[PDB]
């Protein structure tokens, strides 16, 4: 039997999940993907700037 | 490092260009001083020749 209280409890579990995983990984990992993209972009602009 | 050496070469090339331009103006001034000095001297010699042929 499906219990609405347990359903909302699954929502709270996934809220804890999403928020803690996001704050501990994804913003560091968005910084990582931005790091690679922004650094390649720095390389490109410095390439035409040096020539 | 490519950008670093390019920047340093840019300002260094400007500096060496100013050194060589200083040499160029020194050579031009030497040429001017010379040229005027013996142009006046040749004017003097021509005047002396004119006096001699007049005599």
């Amino acid at each position: 039997g499906i219990n609405p209280t347990l359903f909302i409890a699954q929502l709270i579990n996934f809220l804890l999940l999403i928020f803690i995983l996001r704050a501990l990984l994804y913003r560091p990992v968005m910084n990582l993907l931005n790091e690679r993209t922004r650094r390649i972009e720095e390389s490109v602009r410095d390439a035409e700037k040096v020539r | 490092e490519q950008l670093a050496n390019a920047r340093r070469d840019y300002e260094a090339e400007i500096a060496r260009a100013r050194q060589e331009a200083a040499k160029i103006v020194a050579q031009a001034q030497e040429r001017a001083k010379q040229q005027e000095a013996e142009i006046i001297a040749q004017a003097r010699r021509e005047a002396e020749r004119l006096k001699e042929e007049a005599r």
